[PDB]
RNA sequence: AGGACCGAACCGACUAAUGUUGAAAAAUUAGCGGAUGACUUGUGGCUGGGGGUGAAAGGCCAAUCAAACCGGGAGAUAGCU
RNA sequence: AGCGUCGAGUCGGCCUGCGCGGAAGAU
RNA sequence: CACAGGUGGUCAGGUAGAGAAUACCAAGGCGCUUGAGAGAACUCGGGUGAAGGAACUAGGCAAAAUGGUGCCGUAACUUC
RNA sequence: AAUUCCUUGUCGGGUAAGUUCCGACCUGCACGAAUGGCGUAAUGAUGGCCAGGCUGUCUCCACCCGAGACUCAGUGAAAUU
RNA sequence: GAUGUCGGCUCAUCACAUCCUGGGGCUGAAGUAGGUCCCAAGGGUAUGGCUGUUCGCCAUUUAAAGUGGUACGCGAGCUGGGUUUAGAACGUCGUGAGACAGUUCGGUCCCUAUCUGCCGUGGGCGCUGGAGAACUGAGGGGGGCUGCUCCUAGUACGAGAGGACCGGAGUGGACGCAUCACUGGUGUUCGGGUUGUCAUGCCAAUGGCACUGCCCGGUAGCUAAAUGCGGAAGAGAUAAGUGCUGAAAGCAUCUAAGCACGAAACUUGCCCCGAGAUGAGUUCUCCCUGACCCUUUAAGGGUCCUGAAGGAACGUUGAAGACGACGACGUUGAUAGGCCGGGUGUGUAAGCGCAGCGAUGCGUUGAGCUAACCGGUACUAAUGAACCGUGAGGCUUAACCU
């Protein structure tokens, strides 16, 4: 049973879900839109839109909090002077996912996940 | 008869004296009646209930047109209780929980939370073979299902694995705590059927 | 969830003391051997409290009698007359359930005076 | 474990019966390009319900 | 929650220090002893010149438990350890003239009023 | 000093689980024994089948051993199926 | 036979026909 | 067999360490030639567990446990 | 008794309870002196027994993390009949 | 040209010659408690020590620790202690190889399920116009155990000792169902502490890796040890049994006619499934009221138009789930994610300042962070369509209306 549980296992770990979704949301930020697979691009709204959302208050303390789960100051940089100030009046809904078909190697549902504004 | 509701989550009820009353609390909104069956048309006594707000959009033609010839509101479903010899009701009569004020004890029927495909371990209390001392691919596993040739077959009801739960449960005999009508509110002593959210069909307890 | 945050608020007690783990409270609970009623104290060390509501719970560790003792105490239930704190006790952790493997000087607690 | 008897050709289709594809009910047709795309699906070219969404 | 082969203290003056449960008694198949419950044990340490000797097998009320007892309103007590105050196998009174440590009110009944009374305190 | 001690490499193979149409016609994993010696290992050499070799288990002698393998006597013989 | 009364049969061996009990088992 | 096996020699960085153990790294080399989902039973490999603590079992099998250095201290018996 | 059939001999110890174990007894079915007798410190992946610690071994299982199992796409066996 | 074996484990299922509980006759049955026989198979029916054991003995329970059948039930379910290969030894026999239904130590348990069966779960078609619901209940399944205490009553009974029936109340054991409010477990998705090391230029702060590195706590969910509930009462027909009236047979006789009692068995009552109940049932509601021509004039065939109710599909999904299925929702929208507020958990972040030689402490500060939770919120994604499903529904006979 999963009654009431969040979060795709994936096929993978903790630790490597952990670090698959903090290199795709630098991915995301950086280029702002990227195709992945359907469920992974449902999960990492729950990881990239809380980064937005911490990004609309610049303090040393939100750069940081933000460089713990990026470890990436590009793209910490990016989310404070870019994303945050660009998104500091919408309420949630920072990314769009767009189904585009199925890939060719394994048919997996691909989607694109995009910023809403680029 | 009884009263549909909907099972709103658990509590308790301090008494003075300190005792914890676990209660179940259910929402008994109005239920209103949408039909009455007669020995002569319908060859039993009973009267189907609604209850809730159903959305327009979500209420087929047929459904809307039951609920029209009552003259009540589109409901979230339909429930029988069959009547009494006395008990009489009227088409759009609404029941409220005020019916189970001097009621001590209610049957609830519910739908139990699904367990999925369950081992016989969980559904059946089977005991568990060795951990160790040897065992091979054999912890949780049902054992012997049968005999020999004689009968050469597994009998049927046989206990194996399967679906579990998401079935209709009755617990008996509940308590009574509180028939709070302003409220829309029935609470009952003790855990009854199902998730938080589904329908619960309340009735005097049968027993006594 | 509305309906039972209502059935809950109303039977909340209104004056429950602040306490934290690793305070010394007395919590006097009321005792009925027959139908006389009377105030037992139970003082000891908070080592955990579960905020919850209605549901809010702590538990209290005494050594009494040579045998330590932990007391579960439901916040709200009509059982506890009154609690008091009779010490702060300066702590780093919620739940200070290392005391059980502590006596005597190993488990003396801080004061915290601020 | 295995057969005591060979299974019959009919039995082998009987099986296959829950086999068959399902083909796409319909395709949606995009309101800007008239391109055919599977319902909640980008088109080919890239457009989602009158929007160019993609290059 | 006491079983066979559990060990327990004596919170009596009888002269057993450690006791074993062989048997809780009052129901086939019953697992458990809890508060108030007899058991059978055997002595397994006593002082020299005790009323009961090593390897005696004897009734006992359990007294203390590391479970506990919970209360009406939800509430538990829980001791440290399990302790059981030794009882005539016949008679079920209790040997010893004193008791030591905390007990519960789970006692209070006609049986082991006894108890109660020499207990240093009764939560 | 040591067929001394603890312990890697190295040599081995006590237990368990897995695996048993295997990843593997003997292994993997976790533990295990020896580890300056009656040790271990490379290269080459010698011993040949009623023969060898054997700290001896009928062990081993090319996934074969109470008499190797290959070819031959040979279509042995088969009161048996 | 029941209680001298009572007014018609009664009694139990034999041979034989057919039944009755004796007679509980495991999918 | 593009096979968790077997195969002798040589070289020997850093931090910690007695160490060629072990952990993390350097140089260097790789992610093991099906993937994508899902998050049932059951199997496998693991983690944690109230109270009890060998009651398990042929048998404590397995697991859990112990585990370092310095110092103090250390019984029967003994071929010393 | 690595030997004893009768036999779980008998007595003692250990356990609440001990066909095993330890110590005895001698009635050695059927020990016995280099196909050695009886001892014996040390040693042992050796056999038996007991205890402390320890624990999911168990009472009695629960939850969780992973790999399969399940679904989709690609490839595509087997024993048997 | 193989039908795997003792014992254990797991899971059973039937018989009744009944171990317990239920009913009853007789008793050398005062009571209590037995003995014995009859009826009764609903349910229930020990854990340990020793031994490979089954068994047995022993300890301690229990209302009781039933007896049998089922390939001495059950190894394509587990074990492998025993038996029964190869090694070795003892006793014993044999000149010896070796041997022993003597003993002793060691010693590979394979199979991916086609069919039947069984547990679950779908697809198809049927049920006669189609559709959405609610039902009836043929039939099937589950459940059915019981202790102790108190009252009645220290009554009846008894010389005492002791000590009831019947009836009533409470509280347990075992078992089962549900549930997560509580108490807890788990909680590699939350917070923190900390060892070694590598990195982010460095400091400070962080991250990776080391079993989640090791740990301490812990949300939701799942859950038991947690806490609610259950077994029934009642009814019918009975068993053994007890009778009433009563002849045959002037009597007697529970039986032949007639009538009454009588048990956990039976049929119900309780719970669940259930119209594929093809004997395919009922009720309520909804929807479709066009043209046209052939030929094989028939439940014939095709065209043009029409496309309903509703369904499905797709999408967002769920305390529903292996997949199907089932439930919610799709902008006229809280379906999911995000976001906002709260709660919860952790336990006083970072930065800065201050004190200290420094480790560190203190202030800012119960801070910061906070999953699955609660209450909200259209920011994101749930699309305008398209698709399937049709166009008044056979014949015969009756009863009524035209
Ligand atoms: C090999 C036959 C086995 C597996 C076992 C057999 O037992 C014997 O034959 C005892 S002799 C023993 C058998 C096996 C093979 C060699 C050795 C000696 N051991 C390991 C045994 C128990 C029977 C006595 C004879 C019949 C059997 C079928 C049913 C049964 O109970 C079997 C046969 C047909 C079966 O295939
Ligand atoms: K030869
Ligand atoms: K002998
Ligand atoms: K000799
Ligand atoms: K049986
Ligand atoms: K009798
Ligand atoms: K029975
Ligand atoms: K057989
Ligand atoms: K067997
Ligand atoms: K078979
Ligand atoms: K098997
Ligand atoms: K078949
Ligand atoms: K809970
Ligand atoms: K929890
Ligand atoms: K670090
Ligand atoms: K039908
Ligand atoms: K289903
Ligand atoms: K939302
Ligand atoms: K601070
Ligand atoms: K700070
Ligand atoms: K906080
Ligand atoms: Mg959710
Ligand atoms: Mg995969
Ligand atoms: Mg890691
Ligand atoms: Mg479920
Ligand atoms: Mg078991
Ligand atoms: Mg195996
Ligand atoms: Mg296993
Ligand atoms: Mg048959
Ligand atoms: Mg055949
Ligand atoms: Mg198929
Ligand atoms: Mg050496
Ligand atoms: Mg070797
Ligand atoms: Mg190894
Ligand atoms: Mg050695
Ligand atoms: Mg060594
Ligand atoms: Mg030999
Ligand atoms: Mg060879
Ligand atoms: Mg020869
Ligand atoms: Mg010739
Ligand atoms: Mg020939
Ligand atoms: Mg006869
Ligand atoms: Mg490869
Ligand atoms: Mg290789
Ligand atoms: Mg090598
Ligand atoms: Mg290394
Ligand atoms: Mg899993
Ligand atoms: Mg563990
Ligand atoms: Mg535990
Ligand atoms: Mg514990
Ligand atoms: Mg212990
Ligand atoms: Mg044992
Ligand atoms: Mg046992
Ligand atoms: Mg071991
Ligand atoms: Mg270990
Ligand atoms: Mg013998
Ligand atoms: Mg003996
Ligand atoms: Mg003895
Ligand atoms: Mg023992
Ligand atoms: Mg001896
Ligand atoms: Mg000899
Ligand atoms: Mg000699
Ligand atoms: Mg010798
Ligand atoms: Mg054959
Ligand atoms: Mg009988
Ligand atoms: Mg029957
Ligand atoms: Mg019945
Ligand atoms: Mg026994
Ligand atoms: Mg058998
Ligand atoms: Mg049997
Ligand atoms: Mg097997
Ligand atoms: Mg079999
Ligand atoms: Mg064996
Ligand atoms: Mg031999
Ligand atoms: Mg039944
Ligand atoms: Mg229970
Ligand atoms: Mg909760
Ligand atoms: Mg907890
Ligand atoms: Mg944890
Ligand atoms: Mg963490
Ligand atoms: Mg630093
Ligand atoms: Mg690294
Ligand atoms: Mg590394
Ligand atoms: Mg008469
Ligand atoms: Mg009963
Ligand atoms: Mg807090
Ligand atoms: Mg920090
Ligand atoms: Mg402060
Ligand atoms: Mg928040």
């Amino acid at each position: 049973m999963r009654h009431r549980k969040s979060g795709r296992q994936l096929n993978r770990n903790s630790s490597h879900r952990q670090a698959m979704f903090r290199n795709m949301a630098g991915s995301l930020v950086r280029h702002e839109i990227i195709k992945t697979t359907l469920p992974k691009a449902k999960e990492l709204r729950r990881v990239v839109e809380p980064l937005i959302t911490l990004a609309k208050t610049d303090s040393v303390a939100n750069r940081r909090l933000a460089f713990a789960r990026t470890r990436d100051n590009e793209i910490v940089a990016k989310l404070f002077n870019e994303l945050g100030p660009r998104f500091a009046s919408r309420a949630g809904g920072y990314t769009r996912i767009l189904k585009c078909g199925f890939r060719a190697g394994d048919n997996a549902p691909m989607a694109y996940i995009e910023l809403v504004d680029r | 008869i009884g009263l549909v509701g909907k099972k709103v989550g658990m509590t308790r009820i301090f008494t003075e004296d300190g005792v914890s009353i676990p209660v179940t609390v259910i929402e008994v909104e109005a239920n209103r009646v949408t039909q009455v069956k007669d020995l002569a048309n319908d060859g039993y006594r009973a009267i189907q209930v609604t209850t809730g707000a159903k959305k327009a959009n979500r209420v087929t033609k047929p459904e809307a047109g039951h609920f029209a010839k009552a003259g009540v509101e589109a409901g979230r479903g339909l429930w029988e209780f069959r009547l009494a010899e006395g008990e009489e009701f009227t088409v759009g009569q609404s029941i409220s929980v005020e019916l189970f004020a001097d009621v001590k004890k209610v049957d609830v029927t519910g739908t139990s939370k699904g367990k999925g495909f369950a081992g016989t371990v969980k559904r059946w209390n089977f005991r568990t073979q060795d951990a160790t001392h040897g065992n091979s691919l054999s912890h949780r596993v049902p054992g012997s299902i049968g005999q020999n040739q004689t009968p050469g077959k597994v009998f049927k009801g046989k206990k194996m694995a399967g679906q579990m739960g998401n079935e209709r449960v009755t617990v008996q005999s509940l308590d009574v705590v509180r028939v709070d009508a302003e409220r829309n509110l029935l609470l009952v002593k003790g855990a009854v059927p199902g998730a938080t959210g589904s329908d619960l069909i309340v009735k005097p307890a049968v027993k006594a | 969830s509305n309906i039972i945050k209502q059935l809950e608020q109303e039977q909340m007690k209104q004056d429950v003391p602040s306490f934290r783990p690793g305070d010394t409270v007395e919590v006097k609970v009321w005792v009925v051997e027959g139908s006389k009623k009377r105030l037992q104290a139970f003082e000891g060390v908070v080592i955990a409290i579960r905020n919850r509501g209605l549901h809010s719970a702590f538990t209290v560790r005494k050594i009494s009698n040579g045998e330590g003792v932990e007391r579960v105490f439901q916040t709200h239930s009509p059982v506890v007359d009154s609690i008091s704190v009779k010490r702060r006790g300066a702590v780093r952790k919620a739940k200070l359930y290392y005391l059980r493997e502590r006596t005597g000087k190993a488990a003396r607690i801080k004061e915290r005076l601020n | 474990a295995v057969q005591q008897n060979k299974p019959t050709r009919s039995k082998r289709g009987m099986r296959r019966s829950h086999d068959a594809l399902t083909a796409v009910t319909s395709l949606s047709v995009d309101k800007t390009s008239g391109e055919k795309h599977l319902r909640h699906h980008i088109t080919a070219d890239g457009y989602y319900r009158g929007r160019k969404v993609i290059a | 929650m006491i079983q066979e082969q559990t060990m327990l203290n004596v919170a009596d003056n009888s002269g057993a220090r450690r006791v074993m449960c062989i048997k809780v008694l009052g129901g086939s198949h019953r697992r458990y002893a809890g508060v108030g419950d007899i058991i059978k044990i055997t002595i397994k340490e006593a002082i020299p010149r005790g009323k009961v000797k090593k390897g005696d097998v004897l009734k006992a009320v359990v007294v203390r438990t590391k479970k506990g007892v919970r209360r009406p309103d939800g509430s538990v007590i829980r001791f440290d350890g399990n302790a059981c105050v030794l009882l005539n196998n016949n008679s079920e009174q209790p040997i010893g003239t004193r008791i030591f440590g905390p007990v519960t009110r789970e006692l209070r009944s006609e049986k082991f009023m006894k108890i109660i009374s020499l207990a240093p305190e009764v939560l």
